[PDB]
């Protein structure tokens, strides 16, 4: 929790509308 | 000439009704228009899978019904012969029997004696079949956002992905290729959800006036069954403005991206009819984008249906090739998935030949004739690498007919009559050899004659199309290998049947020991070099060709070759190039300007060896020159081919600092992009050879100095360094090779480390209009190429130092970018992908411990493909080196169980490229039960698609190929 607390994965419903959105 | 297939066919009608999103099924009736060939044609066979028929009928007569699935397992489930060879042969014979290209049975409705006497009277019938696709478990796709309440209405789509003959898996037909028919197609659609298939919008108003709509697509143009596919749900954009009928379909909130994406298409159609001298031989062209692909390319009749990864919406520069690159394939194969058509699987190669070659011709006259040649070199890279991994990629006309084999290329599996035996490695290299054999047909025959041939092809085809069905006189659109060859020789009869029997019919790559000798080294013998070759395992002996040599400032000397290859040969000699302080430039190549006496120039009137710089013969050339000649070729040559091959040859051995000098000199001009990328990797290798010979500086910092002035750049280059795409790729590449620069004390790239961290600091605002994305990605990969294997001397894996020291800084940066792309996300989580590769390489040096649960949490369902695909590559190497049995079991269970095809494709592909459990090295004990489950997954659970069990065939190729697995 101190040095590197990476956010875990969300995984959500619709990936393409998110990852292909300027 | 003709088909050995009876019962000629004219027309067919589909009618999809009651398409479900909840129990997720489809019902429909088909009708077929048949002219039978001979009487007693009783057990009429069609073919499909995963199709519960509801009823069959011929003219209000439900006749008989036969329904087998030998595409499933062995007739005994415990046939203990659990090796390759029996399974390969048995499966080959099995699915050959599944094919109706013989008297066979999958759907043999028997004709009753009433209707048999009608056959004796009239061989004209109609066939009406009610049937229902279930949840499609290997034929179709119901892409569903996991909401199911309301967004199942707006947010889902439905289509058919599949391979060549997957029309079987969608609705019952023939051996689906090579049956010329025409179709009327009835589509029960939502009023919003638009369905797109072949043919034309022939009958649609607000249809049936009740709650929904219903579409009539009629394809009048006579085609075959493996072109038909229906994508249901997207949104219309005509992206017409230049050619008025170009039709595009994409999911909502994706639309203006097409407004950038789709254009340049008009230029492509302009190019293709500059080739073919026709029009786009159709009504319209239809294009569907989709979040999935069984295959990224996929191209059907008047319609290409492929992924929503290729939008490249106006700011995303690195898909400047790729998008229209793949669009090129989705037009060219279109035409030859249109009209020219294989008479058998063993007849195809001309198809993919001419299609891929045509879009190679596109790649000439669209961008980068030097990148065109670069692309050809990568083709040879793929082909040489694969047929030295494996056996040949052969283009049969020849059968093993009569239960015969005749297969030296059965190094794994069957090929002769069948698509569905092959690997994607094999099928890819099939297409690659297709490109290069059409280049050989350039090499014997005029491009103008190629235009002549193809125009004659399409003239005869388009003539033979679009008529009243000339009875018995119609199959001219099967334009396969033999008559095509005949038409070639009719245009110009040359000795191209030797070209066939060399390259079409001897699948062998040819290395070359053309051994450099040096006559006129003030020698009595004059300018001589010996020809040599022998290297079996996979060899081939090609004789009579020629040889291309550059003199000092003089003739491109070209010299014949022979078979019986213990040969010595001469050169059409240069002049006495003497007093060359005075002979400064006697015309090297045009008005090129160069002077060096730096080489061994007492008696060296030679400059460069070459065999066939236009890359005729499939080659892997091995020889030796003076290193001066290689470096001076890198001072200039008019071939990217020559430049990167001297890049490789000087990546092997040398380290003078003059090498470094000429490398950097090569990097700073207008020469070529990717030349400079491999030149960076040259500097990487050679400065890694500078441990005791650190003569030059800490390299390449001076290259960022002397090449990059923002505002004269007072010691650090920062800002806005784009719109000049030489510099774009070059800045994208160089710090990776800088992160390679290591000299053996602790390999110590500390200056480079801190420098790259500073590069990551100084990134730009929206002054760069270009989405500063991949630059981040490869700076991250440079950090991934800061491979430090040797910190943990004894046990330092386990939070001990909070492991130290620069590794932690790299961890800080990658942690930042992972959470930024969790927040920003910029374009496909491409940064996240490079990060995941970096984190695995950190596990491969034992700094963050070898634990998969991160990557496991990125192999999950609801992420992007590319994330998921890189996580699977990672966890595959995890199960390679680490011996995790359990996650392997998980992996195979997910190979069984997930909806996405392309992950199964790539799991099995790079699982086989990067295997654990490697054959005859069996420490992790596959013999226990893993062979059992693997044999099961070859048999069971894999009738979804062909290529999944083709990959399982590849698994048993690699893991314990040609034998018992040492179980019993």
């Amino acid at each position: 929790v101190s040095t590197f607390p990476l956010i875990a994965a969300r995984p959500f419903t619709i990936p393409y509308l998110t990852a292909l959105l300027p | 000439f003709e088909s050995p297939r009876p019962y000629k066919l004219t027309h067919q009608v589909v009618c999809i009704n009651n398409i479900n999103f909840q129990r997720k099924s489809v019902v429909g009736f088909v009708e077929l228009t048949i002219f039978p060939t001979v009487a007693n044609l009783n057990r009429i066979k069609l073919n499909s899978k995963q199709c519960r028929i509801y009823r069959v009928r011929i003219n209000d007569l439900e006749a008989a019904f036969i329904y087998n699935d030998p595409t499933l397992e062995v007739c005994h489930s415990e046939s203990k012969q659990r090796n390759l060879n029996y399974f390969s042969n048995a499966y080959a014979a099995a699915v050959s029997a599944v094919d109706p290209d013989a008297g066979n049975g999958e759907l043999c409705i028997k004709v009753p004696s009433e209707l048999w006497k009608h056959v004796d009277e009239l061989k004209v019938l109609k066939i009406h079949i009610n049937f229902s696709l279930d949840q499609p478990k290997g034929g179709l796709h119901f892409v569903v956002p996991s909401v199911e309440g309301s967004m199942a209405e707006r947010g889902a789509h439905v289509f058919s992905c599949g391979y060549q003959n997957s029309t079987r898996f969608w609705f019952p037909c023939v051996d689906s290729y090579s049956e010329l028919c025409t179709w009327k197609l009835e589509f029960t659609v939502d009023a919003a959800m638009v369905a797109v298939s072949n043919g034309d919008l022939v009958e649609t108003v607000y249809t049936h006036d009740m709650r929904k709509k219903t579409f009539h697509y009629m394809l009048t143009i006579p085609t075959a069954a493996s072109n038909i596919s229906l994508a249901i749900g997207p949104f219309e954009i005509l992206v017409d403005p230049y050619m008025h009928e170009v039709t595009h379909f994409c999911l909502p909130q994706l639309l203006p991206l097409l407004k950038h994406t789709t254009s340049y298409l008009h230029e492509v159609f302009e190019f293709y009819e500059e080739i073919l001298t026709c029009r786009y031989p159709y009504s319209c062209f239809k294009t569907v984008f989709i979040d999935e692909a069984y295959v990224e390319v996929a191209a059907y009749a008047s319609m290409s249906i492929f992924s929503t990864n290729l939008l490249h919406s106006a700011m995303i520069i690195d898909e400047t090739p790729l998008t229209r690159r793949c669009l090129a394939q989705s037009l060219a194969q279109q035409f030859f998935g249109c009209f020219i058509s294989r008479m058998s699987w063993s007849d195809e190669w001309v198809l993919k030949g001419i299609s891929g070659y045509i879009y190679g011709l596109w790649m000439k006259k669209t961008f980068g004739v030097n990148e065109y040649r670069h692309w050809i070199k990568e083709e040879l890279d793929k082909i040489v690498a694969y047929e030295l991994k494996t056996g040949g990629v052969l283009l049969h006309p020849i059968f093993g007919g009569g239960k015969e084999k005749d297969n030296p290329a059965s190094h794994l599996h069957f090929s002769i009559k069948h698509p569905h035996t092959l690997s994607w490695e094999y099928y890819s290299m099939f297409q690659c050899k297709a490109h290069l054999v059409m280049r050989l047909i350039e090499n014997r025959i005029s491009m103008e004659f190629m235009l002549q041939v193809f125009n004659k092809l399409l003239s005869l085809a388009s003539t033979a199309s679009s008529q009243k069905f000339q009875s018995h006189m119609w199959s001219q659109m099967l334009v396969s290998t033999s008559g095509f060859l005949k038409s070639i020789s009719n245009v110009s009869g040359k000795d191209i049947q030797p070209l066939i029997k060399q390259w079409v019919d001897q699948s062998g790559v040819v290395k070359f020991y053309g051994s450099f000798a040096f006559n006129r080294k003030r020698n009595v013998l004059e300018l001589e070099i010996k020809q040599d070759y022998t290297s079996p395992g996979t060899q081939k002996y090609v004789g009579p060709l020629k040889v291309t040599v550059q003199e000092l400032d003089g003739s491109f000397n070209h010299t014949l070759q022979i078979e019986e290859n213990s040969l010595k040969h001469d050169i059409p000699c240069h002049s006495k190039s003497r007093r060359n302080k005075k002979k400064k430039i006697p015309l090297m190549n045009g008005e090129e300007v160069d002077m060096d006496l730096s080489a061994m120039d007492a008696d060296s009137p030679l400059l460069w060896i070459r065999i066939d710089p236009d890359m005729s013969v499939l080659r892997k050339v091995e020889f030796e020159q003076a290193d001066f000649m290689w470096q001076y070729q890198l001072r200039y040559e008019r071939d990217v081919v020559a430049q990167q091959e001297s890049i490789l040859a000087l990546e092997k051995f040398p380290t003078p600092a003059s090498r470094l000098a000429l490398t950097d000199i090569l990097e700073q001009e207008q020469c070529f992009y990717r030349v400079r990328m491999s030149a960076c990797f040259c500097l990487a290798k050679i400065a890694n050879s500078m441990v005791s010979t650190w003569t030059g500086p800490p390299a390449m910092k001076s290259l960022f100095t002397r090449m990059f002035c923002c505002k004269s750049c007072p010691n650090i280059v920062k800002t806005n360094n784009f719109m000049s795409f030489q510099s774009y790729f070059l800045q994208k590449t160089m710090p990776v090779a800088m992160a390679l620069l290591r000299d053996v004390h602790n390999l110590c790239p500390k200056e480079v480390l801190t420098f790259i961290l500073d590069l990551i600091k100084y990134n730009d605002n929206r002054k760069n209009k270009f989405s500063d994305n991949y630059y981040r990605a490869e700076m991250i990969d440079a950090l991934a190429n800061s491979v430090t294997p040797a910190v943990s001397v004894n046990n330092e894996v386990r939070t001990l130092d909070n492991l130290n020291p620069d590794v932690r800084l790299i961890l800080e940066e990658i942690t930042r970018f992972l959470n930024m792309e969790k927040l920003l996300p910029s374009y496909r989580h491409t940064i996240t992908v490079s990060c995941l590769r970096a984190i695995r390489v950190l596990q491969k040096n034992g700094h963050v411990p070898s634990d998969p649960a991160l990557f496991k949490s990125y192999a999950e369902y609801g992420h992007f493909v590319d994330i998921r695909i890189a996580a699977l590559e990672a966890v595959v190497d995890y199960t390679k080196v680490d011996r995790s049995y359990e996650e392997l079991q998980w992996l195979l269970n997910m190979i069984q169980n997930d909806p996405v095809p392309y992950v199964r494709h790539k799991i099995l592909n790079m699982l086989t490229k990067n295997p654990p459990f490697t054959k005859n090295m069996e420490s992790p004990l596959c013999n226990e039960a893993l062979v059992d489950q693997l044999w099961k997954l070859m048999n069971s659970g894999t009738s979804h698609d062909w290529r999944l069990r083709c990959g399982a065939v590849d698994l048993y190729f690699t893991l314990f190929g040609l034998s018992r697995p040492s179980c019993l």
